[PDB]
């Protein structure tokens, strides 16, 4: 029996790595569990319950791309049943368990991989009710994603919005816990580029300013590493002669900007120094 | 401005002969009848005149050359037959997917230009070959012609976008420079905002006896639309304010609008939370939906624009919009001509000063939430 | 970052008065000089000083306060006397195995909190009794301590790790709970990889004229370290190649990455099929593998156990690293060696633009 997490842990664990729902679904079939199946979503739910986000979500997806194939409809039934016992136990180790596990049932439910009134037909302890009304509120109207094995562009498409948003919200915290979100710390270059970018390519002065305050606040939350920081300035000491096609100007700005950041001291006198002109 | 020398007006797009294709393409779109400038513009350039056209940024009128430049393609012939100048990467890019929305039912091909991650991609694709359309700023285009990416030889359509713009980002040069490689043969339609005389010059040394369209309209003026402020001291207390509000006015239909997508999410599920079911936006499908069962409401501020606003008898500002300029894109929309109703501002002790500015930007007036 | 305002640097082990058992598990475990924070940290602690340390996730910044703690244990006194906070079960599991590791050579008894499929098991351990040192995270604890399963009577270290974790995890609130439970007497000991307000005023709000070390942070970096790619169309074609590298490099350390531990089992028992003797990877197995790697003597991991990759010459992918992220984790800090299919072309161009790095062909 605690033979059996000696057993599964160590794939689920090393599934939340390599990130296939396959693999791990052969594995599983050739230990051929018994009953004891309905312990794999618990397992696994309750592991991620201690991982990031990214682990939380491709759990959820492996609850789905599991079920039909080595677990039946029944299994998923329980599995949540138990998480329901342990939410007190669970939530010594994880604070936000019981709203978390409820998010999971939500998607659950969603993924169809769950029985369609289950709440409804669970009718002593804050901490299940707590969680099945997350799960009820959620269904009445992701988790979020992702980071890492994620699509390169994809990220991009989010870093995107994470600076388009910004300069209407102006609000540098929300910038930054959606960078932080991400789960991409090594690819924030893309954020610094994007960003310099925006500038480069607007008019009037808000760009540059609410830019410079964000690349300022990032780089002292040490959010933007300092190595970070100059893989982006050379992307675009790099691409600014092609730039400079789409805006002309845009030398006699991005220097006037590197100006900026030496001045406010996020970059060495020596990437300041290394700028392009013409 | 520019004096006009033209207006017919044409009511259906049905009675324009555009390609049937063509025309399922600007069904599909969502355009129902023509606009202003569409009434007037269309034929003129379909018809090969020289085109000059002062009208307001495009909607609409981005749809108006795009519209031609497609009736005109020669879907036959693989070269590249109209040249579209923007004035940035970003709005080249939304020109080209306007033309292959409405350019749906057509083999039409368009291309956009960049920018630059993978231009070795984006040029071994323009020869060859070969895009229909191509949109792109004066610079990347001229550079292409230079380097030889882009042949001017089939090229019959070259339409100017917001010339006003585009000279103002120091394009005029380059501007120039694609003209004298274009055929004298080329139609060219310059649509500018404004007609400075840059933009005038540019008109007269490159147009035959143009034709010129001016159904450019001005204010545009909140004089429709009452405006109050409820003081709430603390953001603290603005989600208990907005429910009090929600069953003091029971309201049916309002947009409240947030400043980020984070603090949508937020305020939508905690407000399932009280009862009160509520929408919250995103892709076009699902997204689709609520703008196409739209056509309460919480939305960031970018996507406002995804939905209109104006039969909307209830606006709040849950958050005040930082650009100011942008609030009036929110709340506001002038009186009938319509239209429109009330709109309700959440202000912070903070946002004290924040808001009396919004009321001096539009010389405009914001009393308090009365009874 | 938080002012340094003690930094005297300790160089052998040797210089510490630890006790001979500690030293000489210690040294049983790999370790050789002690580390950046072991020279800085190490006194301090086991000179009774509240130590507030900012540095890197542990690895030996773990075998820091698991050193003094059981330099300051009362062999003799059967009750739990020190007391260390995680962030996870997982986490503090690895701190007690630690624990274990150097204290093997002295009776130090120390024991992880769970979790909990015989918690009832135990608890009953727990008292009575007694572990000299309990880990766990700030929940667990405090709920134990609020059962009585734990006596705060005989801790006298108070060991808060990776606090900046712990607090975004939520628990701020127990651990304070903890904090006024434990006498005011206790030594307390707080490392953080930051120090963000949060942690900061916990910090101050407990802590005697607390010495701060510094620890300078050791980013990894693809920039001393070459990168290859040698194209193999097929994957079939895979094993093939590496045996002929094996020979035109004859390297004597390497770690090769696999993606699945199924495929680690493959490659290792049909390379000893071919005379090239190689290593594959629970704790006192593993722990072999990685205090025989540590201490030094071609290996091939998955990729989640992935011991310091750092003081080995050569990295070779046989798999590439489904998340791009992990690819640095593995590699870089050189050289290091892809191995891609035509399949996995797009794959690597990817990599190479997440970090934006350049990765050239396999020469001669």
């Amino acid at each position: 029996e605690t033979a059996f997490e000696k057993t599964l842990t160590p794939i689920i664990q090393e599934y939340f790595e390599h990130g296939d729902t396959n693999e791990v679904a052969e594995m599983l079939r050739d230990l051929n569990l018994g009953e004891m199946k309905s312990g794999v979503p618990v397992l696994a739910v309750s592991l991620a319950l201690e991982g990031k986000a990214s682990h939380r979500e491709m759990t959820s997806k492996l609850l789905s791309d599991l079920c039909g194939t080595v677990m039946s409809t029944n299994d998923v039934e329980k599995s949540f049943d138990k998480l329901l016992k342990d939410l007190p136990e669970l939530a010594l180790d994880t604070p936000r368990a019981p709203q978390l596990v409820g998010q999971f049932i939500a998607r659950a439910v969603g993924d169809g991989i769950l029985c369609n009134t289950y709440i409804d037909s669970y009718k002593d302890c804050v901490q299940a009710r707590a969680a099945l009304d997350k799960a009820t509120v959620l269904l009445s109207m992701v988790w979020g994603s992702g980071g890492g094995q994620q699509p390169v562009n994809h990220l991009v498409k989010e870093i995107d919005m994470l600076l388009k948003e910004y300069l209407l919200s102006g609000d540098i915290s929300e910038a930054e816990h959606c960078l932080k979100e991400l789960e991409v710390p090594h690819f924030h270059h893309e954020l610094v580029y994007e960003a310099i970018v925006m500038v480069l390519e607007s008019t009037g002065e808000s760009a540059f300013k609410m830019i410079l305050d964000l690349l300022k606040s990032l780089w002292k939350s040490s959010t933007i590493t300092i190595d970070q920081m100059k893989r982006g300035y050379e992307r675009i000491y790099n691409e600014i002669p092609d730039i400079n096609l789409d805006v002309p100007h845009s030398y006699s700005v991005l220097e006037r900007f590197v100006e900026e950041c030496f001045q406010a001291g996020i970059i060495s006198k020596q990437l300041r120094d290394l700028c392009p002109s013409r | 401005v520019i004096e006009s020398n033209w207006n017919e007006i044409v009511d259906s797009f049905d009675d324009m002969n555009l390609s049937e294709s063509l025309l399922r393409g600007i069904y599909a779109y969502g355009f129902e009848k023509p606009s202003a400038i569409q009434q007037r513009a269309i034929l003129p350039c379909i018809k090969g005149y020289d085109v000059i056209a002062q009208a307001q940024s495009g909607t609409g009128k981005t749809a108006t050359f795009a519209i031609s430049i497609l009736q005109q393609i020669e879907l036959d012939l693989k070269a590249t037959q109209a040249l579209v100048l923007a004035p940035t990467r970003e709005l080249a890019q939304q020109i080209q997917k306007v033309v292959m929305a409405l350019g749906d039912y057509m083999g039409a091909s368009c291309h956009a230009c960049i920018g630059g991650t993978n231009v070795r991609a984006e040029v071994q694709k323009l020869q060859m070959e070969a895009p229909h359309i191509i949109v792109g700023t004066p610079g990347r285009v001229f550079d292409m012609l230079n380097r030889r990416y882009l042949s001017p030889k089939y090229i019959k359509m070259f339409v100017l976008d917001e010339a006003d713009e585009m000279l103002s980002r120091g394009f005029k040069d380059q501007i120039y420079d694609i003209f004298q490689k274009l055929n004298s043969n080329t139609q060219v339609v310059l649509l500018s905002a404004t007609m400075p005389s840059d933009v005038l010059e540019v008109t007269k040394k490159f147009m035959r006896d143009p034709i010129r369209i001016l159904v450019k309209k001005e204010e545009l003026t909140l004089e429709g639309i009452r405006q109050f402020y409820i003081n709430v001291e603390r953001e603290e207390w603005k989600l208990d304010t907005l429910c009090d509000l929600y069953e003091t006015l029971t309201i049916t239909q309002a947009v409240i609008f947030i400043n980020t997508r984070r603090k949508v999410d937020w305020l939508t599920e905690k407000m399932h939370a009280r009862d009160f079911t509520v929408s919250a936006m995103d892709m076009d499908q699902k997204e689709r939906d609520v703008i196409m069962r739209e056509f309460v409401l919480i939305t960031t501020d970018l996507l406002a624009r995804g939905i209109d606003v104006q039969q909307v008898s209830l606006v709040i500002n849950y958050d005040l919009p930082t650009n100011r300029e942008n609030y009036i894109h929110r709340i506001g929309r002038g009186g009938r001509f319509g239209r429109k109703g009330v709109a309700i501002n959440m202000v912070t002790e903070e946002d004290k000063r924040t808001l009396r500015d919004i009321e001096t930007f539009y010389n405009t007036s914001i009393e308090e939430m009365p009874l």
